[PDB]
C-alpha cells in the first residue's frame, strides 16, 4: 500500500465498457445495427477484421448528447490510452457475439475449425461442471458461479478468430 | 509517495469529525488549555491525544467503522492525519514558541474484539482489540531516541537524524538501521546535543486475566502491552486495565535465517484504570451540574445526615449510630501537616465488637462496596506482609498500602496475630509503614482508615462481665479505634418481630427488569476510573432515603471539595466534652486518652463536612461528642 | 467446503484442518 501508491485518474473503465457495449448494439446510422451486422458476418466467416471507426462513436456520442443522455468521451478515451480500449471493445465484441447461421464444413479454416472445437469443449465441461454438482446435491445462480470456479475454460482469446483495427476519426469529420 | 486510497479515507475521516462537532470542540478546549498556560508560565500540558467513540463512528460510516476495527494499520494513520489537519486548521493562534501529530484513542462497544489474554489468539492479529485484564508487571519508563541532534565544531553547524522502530508504525516499513552518527558527511568529529535530540517515553506493561473471571485452578493467560509517551505511568502492577490497542505481530518468528513463533503484542492506543472492589483503584465519578444542584439541595436539609444515615444500609435494620458513624469515617476528618513535619490523622477508625449475626460482616461488605477506595483483608488471612509491605530488592505494597486514602474492611480482627497487631499499631496513628528490611529503608504512606469487626471472648457478649474482659485485645491497640461500638443480639419480642419483618421485606424483593421466578443476574461491576436521587425500594415503612450511587456523589463531592475550618463556639463544646469524659467515672466501653479529643475533632470535622460546611459550628462537635458518648456508653442524649 | 460454503451463502475460506479421531488399540 505504501509501496505501490494509488492514484486517483478520471477514467472510470466500467461505464466506458458499458457505453462501448451500447455503441456496438445500437448504433446503426451507417438496415440494423452497422456492428452487429459486422459481428453476423464475421461469426459466418466471411470477415477476420473488424475496424473500429471513430467517426461512428463520435456522431455516436453527438446523438446522445441530442437527446439529452450525458455519454462520457469514449472516442478521447481510445485516443489518449488506445491499447487499452482493443482488450476492452474485443471482450464487448465476445459477449455480443451472434450465433453462426453456417454450419462447419470441410471448407473451412483449420483455426475456424479449432475455434469451434475448443468453444463445444468449454461449454461441454461447464454442463460436466454442473451435473456433477448436481448429483452431488449439496439456486441455479449460485450453481452456475460455482462452476465458473471450477472450471477450466478456454479464454476468450483463445476463441477469437477475428482482429480489432481502430480507424482514425476524420478531419473533415472531426 | 501519496496515495489515493489514503487520501480517500483522510477526506472521509474528516467529514466524519465535521458532522460530530464534539471533536472540533475537544481539540479546541486541548489547544486552547495548552495556549493559555503556555503564555501564562511564557500546571500541565494535555496530550494531543482525542478520544474516539466507535458507536458514533458506526452511525456514521460503518465501513469505515469496521476498516478501524478489522483493518487498523489501514484506517487509523489516515483518520490520524485527518485529525492532524483539523487541528492544523483550527490553530489559527499557534502555541508560543502536518505538524504536532495528533494521536487518536477508541471507546465505545467492540464487539467480538472486546476480549481477555486469555481468549486473545492469532486470528485477532493485525485487529484492534479491547483487552480487560490486571496489571501484573510495568517497566521503566524509559526514552527512546526518535531524533538525534549533534553539533559539528569545524562548520559549527548542527546536524540532525531521525531513527525508526517497528512498533512507532501500525504499517511495516522497510527497515533502515540508519547509524547513530559519530561524524559528519566530510569527516568533522560530531558533538551530541543533549537537550536538542528528542526523546519519547516507552513503557512495557503485562497484563494478566483478571483472578475474578480467570478460571480457577489453571495458569493465567498474559499479553504485552506497549505505551508511547503519554500513555506511560498511567496504571500500576496490580490496577485493573481495559486497553485497547492493535494486536501486532513483530520479527519474523525465526523465518528469517540468522524463534519458535512471531512475537505478538499490544500497541497501545487507549488505558482505562478500572474500579474493581478490594483493589488499589479508586472510584471516580462525573458529577453532572443537576448532581452538584441537588447534592447543595439536600445538604440544605436540616436531617441530612440522619438521610445519609438511613440509606446507607437499609437492608440492615437498627445499627443507626454504627451507620452515622460509617458515614462520618466515608467523610472523614482533615488531616494537619504542620509546617515542622508533624502530622495529625484525620481518618476516623471503627471496630464491631458484637454477637454472632447482628451483621458486621454486612456491614463491612456494604463499606467495601460503597467506598471510593476500599480494601477487604480478613484476619489472619493476610498478615503484616500482606497488610503492610514487603520486600520480593523492590517492594510490593500490601493491603493498607494500596488502600492509602482509603478504607480498610478487616473482618475477623480478633483472629490477628500480634506480628500483624503491631504494624497495625504503626499503621492506625501514624498513617506510615517503615519497612527498614534488606537494606531498604522506605517509609510507604498507609492513610487509610480501618474499619474492623470482632468477636467476643467467649462467642457471646456478657452483659454481667466487663467489656474489658470480654474484647481480649491489647488496650493500646483500642485507643487506636476511634469508635468502638459494642453491638449485642437481645432478645426482644418487638424488636425480634421488626428484624424479621424486614428480613422477609428484604427477601421479597424484584429488580425493575425482571420475572417473578427469574434468577437475577450478577455481572462483576467493572466499573470505569473516570438517574433520581431517592430509592424506589424502601425497606423500612419514615425518612425518605437516597441512591447508594447518590450517596457516594455526594460523599466525593464533601470529600473533595470541602474542608472544613475548627471554631471556637466548636471548640468550647469539644473541649468541655473531652474534660468530662476524660474525669467522669462512667465504667467506659474504651478508655479516655489525648486520642479521644482527636477523634471528637476529627468527628466534628466530619460532620461539618457532611452538611458541606466549610467551618465546624456548634451543633457539629455536639454531635460528634453525642456518638461519641453514644459509642463510649450507649447513651441516647 | 467450497462447493457447499458457496452452495448455500444463496439461502474466503482458508484450507481446512482435519481433525482425525479413532477409538483402536492404545499404545
Ligand atoms: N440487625 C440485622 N438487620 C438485618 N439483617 C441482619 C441483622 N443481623 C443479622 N442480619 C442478617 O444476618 C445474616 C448474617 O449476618 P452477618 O453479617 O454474616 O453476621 P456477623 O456480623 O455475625 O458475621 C445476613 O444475611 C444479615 O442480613
Ligand atoms: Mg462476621
Amino acid at each position: 500500500s505504501a509501496a505501490l501508491p494509488s492514484i486517483q485518474l478520471p477514467v472510470d473503465y466500467n461505464n466506458l465498457f458499458n457505453e462501448i457495449t451500447d455503441f456496438l448494439v445500437t448504433f446503426k446510422q451507417d438496415k440494423g445495427p452497422k456492428y452487429m451486422a459486422m459481428l453476423q458476418k464475421v461469426a459466418n466467416r466471411e470477415l477476420n477484421s473488424v475496424i473500429i471507426d471513430l467517426d461512428d462513436i463520435l456522431q455516436y456520442q453527438n446523438e446522445k448528447f441530442l437527446q439529452g443522455t450525458q455519454a462520457d468521451d469514449l472516442v478521447s478515451a481510445i485516443q489518449q490510452n488506445a491499447n487499452h480500449f482493443t482488450e476492452l471493445f474485443c471482450r464487448a465484441i465476445d459477449n455480443n457475439m451472434p450465433l453462426p447461421t453456417k454450419e462447419i464444413d470441410y471448407k473451412d479454416d483449420v483455426l475456424d475449425v479449432i475455434l469451434n472445437q475448443r468453444r463445444l469443449r468449454n461449454e461441454r465441461m461447464l454442463s460436466d461442471r454442473t451435473n456433477e454438482i448436481r448429483s452431488e446435491n449439496l439456486m441455479n445462480d449460485a450453481l452456475r458461479e460455482v462452476v465458473e470456479d471450477e472450471t477450466e475454460l478456454f479464454p476468450p482469446n483463445l476463441t477469437r478468430r477475428y482482429f480489432l483495427y481502430f480507424k482514425p476519426l476524420s478531419q473533415n469529420c472531426a | 509517495a501519496p496515495d489515493a486510497v489514503f487520501g480517500d479515507r483522510v477526506r472521509r475521516f474528516q467529514e466524519f469529525l465535521d458532522t460530530f462537532t464534539s471533536y472540533r470542540d475537544s481539540v479546541r478546549s486541548i489547544q486552547v488549555y495548552n495556549s493559555n498556560n503556555a503564555a501564562n508560565y511564557n500546571l500541565n500540558i494535555l496530550p494531543h491525544r482525542i478520544i474516539i467513540s466507535l458507536d458514533d463512528l458506526r452511525e456514521f460510516d460503518r465501513s469505515f467503522w469496521s476498516g478501524i476495527l478489522v483493518e487498523p494499520a489501514y484506517f487509523i494513520p489516515p483518520a490520524e492525519k485527518a485529525l492532524t489537519d483539523l487541528a492544523d486548521s483550527m490553530d489559527d493562534v499557534p502555541h508560543p514558541n502536518s505538524r504536532h501529530p495528533w494521536k487518536l484513542s477508541f471507546k465505545g462497544s467492540f464487539g467480538a474484539h472486546a476480549l481477555s489474554p486469555r481468549t486473545l489468539t492469532a486470528q485477532h492479529l493485525n485487529k484492534l482489540v479491547s483487552v480487560e485484564g490486571i496489571v501484573t508487571k510495568t517497566s521503566l519508563v524509559r526514552p527512546k531516541l526518535i531524533r538525534s541532534v549533534h553539533y559539528a565544531a569545524k562548520t559549527g553547524r548542527f546536524h540532525y537524524r531521525d531513527y525508526t522502530d517497528a512498533t512507532t508504525t501500525l504499517t511495516t516499513r522497510i527497515p533502515t538501521p540508519a547509524i547513530y552518527p559519530t561524524e559528519d558527511t566530510e569527516g568533522n568529529k560530531l558533538t551530541t546535543e543533549y537537550g536538542y535530540s528528542t526523546f519519547i517515553d516507552h513503557q512495557r506493561i503485562t497484563v494478566q486475566e483478571m483472578p475474578e473471571m480467570a478460571p480457577a485452578g489453571q495458569l493465567p493467560r498474559s499479553i504485552d502491552v506497549i505505551l508511547d509517551d503519554d500513555l506511560v505511568d498511567k496504571t500500576k502492577p496490580g490496577d485493573r486495565v481495559n486497553v485497547v490497542g492493535v494486536f501486532k505481530s513483530l520479527g519474523a518468528g525465526g523465518m528469517n535465517q540468522s524463534l519458535i513463533g512471531f512475537k505478538t503484542l499490544i500497541l497501545g492506543n487507549t488505558v482505562y484504570p478500572l474500579h474493581a472492589r478490594s483493589t488499589g483503584v479508586a472510584a471516580r465519578q462525573m458529577l453532572t451540574d443537576f448532581d452538584i444542584r441537588n447534592i447543595n439541595k439536600l445538604s440544605k436539609k436540616k436531617d441530612i445526615f440522619d438521610i445519609l444515615s438511613q440509606s446507607l444500609a437499609p437492608s440492615i435494620y437498627g445499627h443507626d449510630h454504627i451507620k452515622k458513624a460509617i458515614l462520618l469515617m466515608l467523610m472523614g476528618g482533615v488531616e494537619k501537616n504542620l509546617e515542622n513535619g508533624s502530622h495529625l490523622r484525620g481518618d476516623i477508625n471503627i471496630l464491631m465488637v458484637g454477637d454472632p449475626s447482628t451483621a458486621k460482616s454486612q456491614l463491612l461488605r456494604f463499606v467495601l462496596n460503597t467506598a471510593s477506595l476500599a480494601i477487604a483483608t480478613t484476619g489472619r488471612g493476610s498478615s503484616g506482609v500482606g497488610l503492610t509491605a514487603a520486600v520480593t530488592r523492590r517492594l510490593e505494597a500490601g493491603a493498607m498500602v494500596l488502600a492509602d486514602r482509603g478504607v480498610v474492611c478487616i473482618d475477623e480482627f480478633d483472629k490477628m496475630t500480634d506480628v500483624d497487631r503491631v504494624a497495625i499499631h504503626e499503621v492506625m496513628e501514624q498513617q506510615t509503614v517503615t519497612i527498614a528490611k534488606a537494606g531498604i529503608h522506605t517509609t510507604l504512606n498507609a492513610r487509610c482508615s480501618v474499619i474492623a469487626a470482632a468477636n467476643p471472648v467467649f462467642g457471646q457478649y456478657d452483659v454481667n462481665r466487663d467489656p474489658h474482659q470480654n474484647i481480649a485485645l491489647p488496650d493500646s491497640l483500642l485507643s487506636r479505634f476511634d469508635l468502638l461500638f459494642v453491638v449485642t443480639d437481645d432478645i426482644n419480642e418487638i424488636r425480634d418481630r421488626s428484624i424479621s419483618e424486614h428480613v422477609l421485606r428484604t427477601h421479597r424483593y424484584l429488580p425493575p427488569g425482571y420475572l417473578e421466578g427469574e434468577p437475577v443476574r450478577e455481572r462483576l461491576n467493572l466499573s470505569l476510573a473516570v438517574d433520581h436521587v431517592f430509592e424506589k425500594f424502601n425497606p423500612l415503612l419514615i425518612p425518605k432515603l437516597v441512591t447508594i450511587p447518590f450517596l457516594r456523589k455526594y460523599v466525593q463531592y464533601a470529600k473533595e471539595r470541602v474542608i472544613p475550618q475548627l471554631t471556637q463556639e466548636a471548640i468550647n463544646v469539644i473541649v468541655k466534652n473531652y474534660t468530662d469524659l476524660r474525669n467522669d467515672d462512667n465504667t467506659k466501653k474504651s478508655p479516655i486518652t489525648a486520642r479521644t479529643l482527636e477523634t471528637l475533632i476529627r468527628l466534628a470535622t466530619a460532620h461539618a463536612k457532611v452538611r458541606l460546611s466549610k467551618t465546624v459550628n456548634k451543633v457539629d462537635a455536639k454531635v460528634a461528642a453525642n456518638l461519641l458518648r453514644f459509642a463510649l456508653l450507649g447513651e441516647d442524649i | 467446503a467450497k462447493r457447499i460454503s458457496i452452495l448455500s451463502r444463496a439461502q474466503s475460506l482458508p484450507t481446512f484442518q482435519l481433525i482425525l479421531n479413532s477409538n483402536a488399540n492404545q499404545i
